[PDB]
RNA sequence: AGGACCGAACCGACUAAUGUUGAAAAAUUAGCGGAUGACUUGUGGCUGGGGGUGAAAGGCCAAUCAAACCGGGAGAUAGCU
RNA sequence: ACACAGGUGGUCAGGUAGAGAAUACCAAGGCGCUUGAGAGAACUCGGGUGAAGGAACUAGGCAAAAUGGUGCCGUAACUUC
RNA sequence: AAUUCCUUGUCGGGUAAGUUCCGACCUGCACGAAUGGCGUAAUGAUGGCCAGGCUGUCUCCACCCGAGACUCAGUGAAAU
RNA sequence: CGAUGUCGGCUCAUCACAUCCUGGGGCUGAAGUAGGUCCCAAGGGUAUGGCUGUUCGCCAUUUAAAGUGGUACGCGAGCUGGGUUUAGAACGUCGUGAGACAGUUCGGUCCCUAUCUGCCGUGGGCGCUGGAGAACUGAGGGGGGCUGCUCCUAGUACGAGAGGACCGGAGUGGACGCAUCACUGGUGUUCGGGUUGUCAUGCCAAUGGCACUGCCCGGUAGCUAAAUGCGGAAGAGAUAAGUGCUGAAAGCAUCUAAGCACGAAACUUGCCCCGAGAUGAGUUCUCCCUGACCCUUUAAGGGUCCUGAAGGAACGUUGAAGACGACGACGUUGAUAGGCCGGGUGUGUAAGCGCAGCGAUGCGUUGAGCUAACCGGUACUAAUGAACCGUGAGGCUUAACCU
């Protein structure tokens, strides 16, 4: 395995923040229209945390101006530029996918403050 | 397809192995030879040798996952005690697995399980 | 050309600045050595015999031993064959890297298959599984009727029934080549190769596109 | 995997609030349909003074699944719930003015630019 | 499930001709005691490759 | 108070599956109907073959019923096999 | 017919939770059911879980799934009230 | 209509689509007044039909846990 | 008639061509697009639903098309049992009545462990003739062969206009098949955590058992589809219908009679797979064995002692191999498996103690402890030395080169 640990460590990007589900990250994306690059936001509660190497991937949650959305992110793709997160949560769970009941105030956690 | 499976399944219940394999280790720990099938003892190794490598430092959270499993305050007394200060220097198998006859009453291929503390 | 033998190790993906994952197989190409060539003037035909890997001082037996002798050769864990494109005659004991495919765009692979044992025949044959309700009795995952009747008399040979899956030789086509690691001795070929993670694999220039 | 006898939901002022998938419209044999894939739909629930009422058989076009739709990186996006927006059989043309809850960008095929430049959000 | 003729003797003897045993062709003579045993196997006086494995 | 309601014992047996050279010559498993009554049941009696009994199916009368079983007419008869 | 998953009236019948003899885990007491050991295929039976959809299944929502408790609020057409 | 053969009669409702279903029109092959006629609250392991809920019934199965099947040891059938 | 279970549905099909589509053409009252009709063609494909027991049919919405039939109107020792012809009951009608009705309606036990043939997989024995170990050739079989839409050509040809090409090329999908878990998910009763009841480890604190895994929330490996890649073909050869060239019989004419060239998803290959039991049992490479005595109807003979190689098998540790055999790796000159160490991953801040509070409990220690099959190393345990089988230069005749 030491052939696919070296072609899984060359391409992971090593500036990703250390996050928890439960923290709301704000996540910046590559949209193109295929001419156009552009650079839009996606702020949301970090559901899960799937982190296996090169195959990392997260997803979260925005409650949209409709309903819910949920995606997941290649972390270490390069679509994803910034997963700044804004603010932090406590919860305990690894995953956080009751949540996709839970709606509106029912659906709000606390901070850790540490 | 049983495809990299590993853990034997003795035509039992779950909660069958779970507690035959319990009982299998409390003979081992009070006595350190046994004869069973060659099944058996495959795996009768597979829960004695991480039990061993557990006692191996006598601590009271130890203790207590040494008597969480394997539910006896004898056995975690042999072990820590005797068991543990004895395989402090051997690193990895601290058991040993003999072939011996069949069972006559229904030709079972038998086998001595033992500790490696016959030289005394 | 030809081709080559290498084992299937694994696979990743291999991210594009577009942004495009790309899901990549991981071939361990090593120096392919040839042990014996073969010509129409005594096999009747124009093809190379090749092996890779190494054995044991103790496991490689006489007539092998005295196979990779001849040649001058070490030895390897297998042999194979590869037909001669008419114009390309290599030498005994030529040692063919990975460069073979520096320009080849799309690649072939074949090894043999993830055995799967006795499979039924909803899963061999992909036969639809009969109502599991209502009435049926004993026979959800049957395949039901077999044949006619007394006009043909006989099942035909032929009939899709329950048996051996897997474990066969297979070749997925025309597969394209992402990176040609010539100084690790890999090859990154985009999709998923047939066999498991470690069984060999022979990959050649795709003759087909 | 948006198939037939599907209840899903409207996402547009055009007067519907529940309809219904009866067949995914395409190729033969079809059975399930996707992101931007043409259904025809009945209207199972509807607003008072609408353009449409129950019972209409007209066509619509997916926009949120709650299966979701994977960007080329395998980043997929995860709707929650069933909707679409209604179409006008021959034209094809979306028969709604505003359509609310947002739409995915797999939707910019020269067909749904009028959809696209309505919605909200992505 | 039934059978139509019955077989003759002929096509049961040819049945059985796969059922025929095995013998084991080879025992291991021990190195202490020199008894025969299986391989791999304790001998029945009960050493093992020239020890005392069974302390009876 | 109730031929009341839900629901165990008890009685009954609507559906499905298993079984159907079975564990059983009608049962078992998971659900069901009644469950203070026109109820169920132990014990001992009474009604008998053209007769008995029957909330009536031509059901039941010792695993047999549009006329039981046993013995005797009788080695009935058979233009049939 | 058997060392047969069936049938057989009456009595005593504890602790904790619970309305209860329901049901669950235990006491006293009695048993592990007279073939076992391995492997972990299809397939069969007894069950668990399931992405999106939700009767599109079929003779039929058969079977599963589901609802399920105690208080309180509140409860239509029709009605012999 | 437990009755209507012709017939899926015809109109209306339910449905994207309704030989069944519900409400009516009378051309009732061949309803009809204690071999009772027409309605009827409640009840039904009753028949038919619809909607909500709900789910692997299904689209299309996938996986897992046990009991057989498979192998070895003992005993050892059956229809035919 | 000492028994052939009569409809339809589910499932699995296979063949015919009088062809529904795609393909190749003639004619057209064929401008173009779209159609009509006939000839050639069976390679592949050839609806989901409402009502009905229905096949069928009608209807709704799609499709390139939703073909026509045979195969006991295919298929009940494969499954349903709704319809129809068992015992119950009622209505209409007929009959004095018992009852009766291709009139109707409600309810009604569908058995069998496969000897043989066949078919799907898989081994043993012997042959292949000196034996053994590998790699191939390839006779001969099988799988596969579907196709829409959009754009460019060009909104050109054609056409008053509206509309709107063949050919050629590229791209993107539906159905189906193969393969694979890196991703997206499912399962994950062998991992972690939460929690109800109760019992127990003497008790508190912590844990274990049982209650469908007690009930639930997540999850490694593996398996797997809804996920992810790939596939049909291009080309070549010979043809069908058809188009022709040259061209006599018949001064002409004519695709045909001699001769020649074009011409389809059908045929033969090309693509993949099985494949020398192809008894016509093939080819190449390499390795191994070159010891002595008796009887003799003196023969490709029988027997003994001395030697038994290459290799295989056996046993063993097992495997992404597997029903059982078989197949693959390894057998200490060792990494095959278990364990162990580190890591990853999963679950989320263990136990104990300290502190705040009457307390449940919280915070700190600490994103800790526990971590199954996963990844890389390390001989600690187990794969013991031997033994068993298999032999000792390989027949005759003939020919070609050497002697
Ligand atoms: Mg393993
Ligand atoms: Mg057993
Ligand atoms: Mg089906
Ligand atoms: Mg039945
Ligand atoms: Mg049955
Ligand atoms: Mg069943
Ligand atoms: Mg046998
Ligand atoms: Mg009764
Ligand atoms: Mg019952
Ligand atoms: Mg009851
Ligand atoms: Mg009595
Ligand atoms: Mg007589
Ligand atoms: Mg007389
Ligand atoms: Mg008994
Ligand atoms: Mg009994
Ligand atoms: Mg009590
Ligand atoms: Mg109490
Ligand atoms: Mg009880
Ligand atoms: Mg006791
Ligand atoms: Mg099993
Ligand atoms: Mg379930
Ligand atoms: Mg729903
Ligand atoms: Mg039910
Ligand atoms: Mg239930
Ligand atoms: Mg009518
Ligand atoms: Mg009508
Ligand atoms: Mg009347
Ligand atoms: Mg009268
Ligand atoms: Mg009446
Ligand atoms: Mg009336
Ligand atoms: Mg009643
Ligand atoms: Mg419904
Ligand atoms: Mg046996
Ligand atoms: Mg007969
Ligand atoms: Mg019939
Ligand atoms: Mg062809
Ligand atoms: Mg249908
Ligand atoms: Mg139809
Ligand atoms: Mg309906
Ligand atoms: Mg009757
Ligand atoms: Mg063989
Ligand atoms: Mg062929
Ligand atoms: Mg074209
Ligand atoms: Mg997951
Ligand atoms: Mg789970
Ligand atoms: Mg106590
Ligand atoms: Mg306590
Ligand atoms: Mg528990
Ligand atoms: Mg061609
Ligand atoms: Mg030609
Ligand atoms: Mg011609
Ligand atoms: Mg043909
Ligand atoms: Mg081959
Ligand atoms: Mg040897
Ligand atoms: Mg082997
Ligand atoms: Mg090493
Ligand atoms: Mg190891
Ligand atoms: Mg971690
Ligand atoms: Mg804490
Ligand atoms: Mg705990
Ligand atoms: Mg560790």
């Amino acid at each position: 395995s030491n052939i696919i640990k070296q072609l899984e460590q060359e391409q992971m990007k090593q500036d990703v923040p250390s996050f928890r589900p439960g923290d709301t990250v704000e996540v910046k994306v590559w949209v193109v229209e295929g001419s156009k690059k552009r650079l839009q936001a996606f702020e949301g509660v970090v559901i899960a945390i799937r982190n296996r190497g090169l195959h990392s991937a997260f997803t979260v949650r925005k409650i949209s101006n409709g309903e819910g959305v949920e995606r997941v992110f290649q972390t270490h793709s390069p679509v994803v530029d910034s997963i700044s997160v804004k603010r932090r949560g406590a919860v305990r769970k690894a995953k956080l996918y009751y949540l996709r009941e839970r709606t509106g105030k029912a659906a709000r956690i606390k901070e850790r403050l540490n | 397809m049983r495809h990299r499976k590993s853990g034997r399944q003795l035509n039992r219940n779950s909660s069958h192995r779970q507690a035959m394999f319990r009982n299998m280790a409390g003979s081992l720990v009070r006595h350190e030879i046994i004869k069973t099938t060659l099944p058996k003892a495959k795996e009768l190794r597979r829960v004695v040798e991480p039990l061993i490598t557990l006692a191996k430092t006598d601590s009271v959270a130890n203790r207590r996952l040494a008597f969480a499993r394997t539910r006896d305050n004898e056995i975690v007394a042999k072990l820590f005690n005797e068991l543990g200060p004895r395989f402090a220097s051997r690193a990895g198998g601290y058991t040993r697995i003999l072939k011996c006859g069949f069972r006559a009453g229904d030709n079972a291929p038998m086998a001595y399980i033992e500790l490696v503390d016959r030289s005394e | 050309m030809i081709g080559l033998v290498g084992k299937k190790v694994g696979m990743t993906r291999i991210f594009t600045e577009d942004g495009v994952s790309i899901p990549v197989t991981v071939i361990e190409v090593e120096a392919n050595r040839v042990t014996q060539v073969k010509d129409l003037a005594n096999d009747g035909y124009r093809a190379i015999q090749v092996t890779t890997g190494a054995k044991k001082a103790n496991r490689v037996t006489k007539p092998e031993a005295g196979h990779f002798a001849k040649a001058g050769v070490e030895a390897g864990r297998g042999l194979w064959e590869f037909r001669l494109a008419e114009g390309e005659e290599f030498t005994v004991g030529q040692s063919i890297s990975v460069e073979l495919f520096a320009d080849v765009k799309k690649v072939d692979v074949t090894g043999t298959s993830k055995g799967k044992g006795f499979a039924g025949t909803v899963k061999r044959w992909n036969f639809r599984t009969q109502d599991a309700t209502h009435g049926n009795s004993l026979s959800h995952r049957v395949p039901g009727s077999i044949g006619q009747n007394q006009t043909p008399g006989k099942v035909f040979k032929g009939k899709k029934m329950a048996g051996q899956m897997g474990n066969e030789r297979v070749t997925v086509q025309s597969l394209d080549v992402v990176r040609v690691d010539a100084e690790r001795n890999l090859l990154l070929v985009k999709g998923a190769v047939p066999g498991a993670t470690g069984s060999d694999l022979i990959v050649k220039p795709a003759v087909k596109a | 995997m948006i198939q037939e006898q599907t209840m899903l939901n409207v996402a547009d002022n055009s007067g519907a609030r529940r309809v219904m998938c009866i067949k995914v419209l395409g190729g033969s044999h079809r059975r399930y349909a996707g992101v931007g894939d043409i259904i025809k739909i009945t209207i199972k629930e509807a607003i008072p003074r609408g353009k449409v009422k129950k019972g209409d058989v007209l066509k619509a076009v997916v926009v949120r699944t709650k299966k979701g739709v994977r960007r080329p990186d395998g980043s997929v996006i995860r709707f929650d719930g069933n909707a679409c927006v209604l179409l006008n059989n021959n034209s094809e043309q979306p028969i709604g003015t505003r359509i609310f809850g947002p739409v995915t960008r797999e939707l910019r095929s020269e067909k749904f630019m009028k959809i696209i430049s309505l919605a909200p959000e992505v | 499930a039934v059978q139509q003729n019955k077989p003759t003797r002929s096509k049961r003897g040819m049945r059985r001709s796969h059922d025929a045993l095995t013998a084991v062709t080879s025992l291991s003579v021990d190195k202490t005691s020199g008894e025969k045993h299986l391989r791999h196997h304790i001998t029945a006086d009960g050493y093992y490759r020239g020890r005392k494995v069974i302390a009876k």
